[PDB]
């Protein structure tokens, strides 16, 4: 952790709501779904803590 | 995006002889306003020449004379500000931004998607040509299957727009490999419904039917025709290809079809003729066909120029569903039910007998109409003969072409 | 018009002296113009310019309805005819 060792550290959080949507319909892009499912209302339902 | 496929459907009935006044002319205030507000104004020139002796036909670029009923065919100088406006501003703004993303450093990302970024503008005005040479530029250098995809569907739309056909055959073929190769159920609907437009324009509704279904479900709108025109084309060709109970599966009992109601005048209409083949109605079969000629067929962009050929089998189909379930009909009886006279019938009737669909002789002197039927093992055999002579051509002159080399 | 290298459009055909031999000896019957005197003197229909040409040489496959040219009026009229006489009885 000391500097002149390393050179970066990321931080990740894990996802928001807006976050959620996009990380989701990722794994929406591969099966089936029908009209009328908002991936906005599958965020907020979700409350999740992964990916 | 959203703008390009309305505008077309109004346009197209600018040009039809079969729309009313009224309903013509309804249409002519929308193309008009939109092509001046969005700067659709380099497909204006396109479409002056579409319309050009069916309604419009006074121009300042094209055929001079006073047969013309329409003024939204003819030019403005309001228009010609409008073009040069909005062109110069956005094209100046864009060509710079653009060439700094792939200027700068980075050429999966950034190169990649700012030529998908000249190819809205492309698409936006109409002009084919200049975005299929930008989009193929994306294509070419590697990227996300899923991406590529979904920007060779934009230049589909682009022939489905102009209303030329062998534009949008050349692209769904190609996409149409691509799609295993993402393993994606998401695009595969989207090709779904692209393909379900491409073969509707065609003669053939086979393909039509089976994609149909498939799109009442699932499609999510991406420069395609409202859900409730799709709706319409699915009622359409369901009763074209399919027997009486896949006619109930399919359309009666669609969750998606009972799901969206009859909110619009073609769809009404449609949903009525539909449910009276199945309910050996055959009185109100006659009216409704009718209706649904006017008012489904004609405001179609691509059930107007097979209008005859739909009209034809409909006719032909329900002479056939009560010939096939009767041994013995009188003239008078079948007559009456249909609510035509008995001459009118008998015309309809002796056009259809050697097409072969119908097979029934009909006698004159006792007025009874008697069902043969020769359709069997017999049937198979002229098929086969016939499709092997065809087939016996096929191998003669692709083999004597290389033999002599 | 030519897309790619050359060597792949030689390897796709390379005219044939059979082809030379049966185009020259068929114009004889072909007299002094035949490929293109019907067309120049019947000046391509006598007809509206308009913007299709799924009348004659259609994209989609040729089926029958050269038969009737509109037997959708007529189809109306019939219908209309019997109304009036079964209405009124």
């Amino acid at each position: 952790l000391r500097p002149g060792r390393i050179d970066r550290k990321i931080e990740f959080p894990p996802p928001s709501v807006a976050a959620r949507a996009e990380i989701l319909r990722i794994h929406s892009r591969k099966m089936n779904l029908t009209r009328g499912i908002n991936l906005r209302k599958v965020a907020e339902k979700m409350n999740g803590c992964s990916g | 995006r959203v703008p390009n496929y309305e505008v077309s459907e109004k346009a197209f009935l600018l040009t039809q002889s079969k729309v009313s006044i009224e309903q013509r002319k309804e249409a002519a205030e929308f193309v008009l306003a939109k092509i001046k507000e969005e700067e659709m104004a380099p497909y204006y020139k396109y479409l002056c020449e579409e319309y050009l002796v069916n309604n419009g036909q006074s121009d300042l670029e094209h055929d001079e004379k006073s047969d013309s009923l329409n003024e939204w065919i003819k030019f403005d100088q309001e228009l010609y500000n409008e073009l040069c406006k909005k062109n110069e501003s956005k094209i100046k703004e864009l060509n710079e931004k653009i060439q700094k993303l792939e200027e700068d450093d980075e050429g999966e990302l950034e190169q990649a998607q700012a030529w998908i970024n000249l190819g809205e503008y492309y698409a936006q005005i109409g002009d084919k040509d200049n975005a299929e040479k930008t989009l193929g530029k994306s294509l070419s250098k590697a990227i996300s299957t899923g991406a590529k995809i979904d920007v060779m569907l934009t230049i589909a739309r682009l022939g489905f727009f102009y209303n030329d056909q062998l534009y949008v055959k050349e692209k769904l073929e190609a996409v149409n490999s691509m799609i295993e190769k993402g393993g994606d159920w998401e695009r595969r609907n989207r090709y779904k419904t692209y393909y379900g437009i491409h073969c509707l324009a065609v003669r053939n509704f086979k393909e039509a039917a089976k994609l149909l279904v498939d799109s009442l479900a699932t499609f999510t709108s991406i420069e395609l025709t409202s859900y409730e025109s799709i709706a319409t084309y699915a009622s359409v060709t369901g009763l074209f290809t399919l027997e009486r109970t896949d006619l109930k599966s399919k359309v009666i009992d669609s969750p998606e079809l009972l799901s969206l109601i009859s909110t619009t005048a073609a769809l009404q209409s449609i949903s009525s003729l539909t449910i009276s083949l199945y309910a050996s109605d055959y009185a109100s079969y006659f009216p409704y066909l009718l209706e649904t000629y006017a008012n489904v067929l004609i405001p179609c962009k691509y059930l107007n120029r097979h209008a005859d050929f739909f009209v034809r089998e409909m006719r032909r189909k329900v002479y056939a569903q009560l010939l096939e379930s009767y041994k013995t009909l009188s003239l008078k009886s079948m007559a009456s039910a249909f609510g035509v006279s008995v001459a009118f019938l008998d015309n309809d009737l002796g056009k259809f007998i050697p097409n072969k669909q119908l097979n029934c002789v009909i006698d004159r002197v006792n007025g009874i109409v008697e069902t043969n039927r020769p359709d069997n093992k017999n049937a198979q055999y002229h098929l086969l003969v016939k499709q092997g002579d065809g087939l016996l051509t096929k191998l003669q002159k692709y083999g004597a072409a290389v033999r002599l080399t | 018009m030519s897309t790619d290298v050359a060597a792949a459009q030689a390897q796709s055909k390379i005219d044939l002296t059979k082809k030379k031999n049966e185009e020259i000896n068929k114009k004889s019957l072909e007299e002094d113009d035949e490929f293109e005197d019907f067309p120049i003197d019947t000046w391509a229909n006598g007809e509206t310019i308009k913007s299709n040409a799924v009348t004659q040489t259609n994209i989609w496959e040729e089926n029958w309805d050269d038969v009737e040219v509109d037997d959708d009026f007529t189809n109306e009229l019939k219908a209309e005819l019997d109304r009036y006489k079964r209405e009124n009885q």
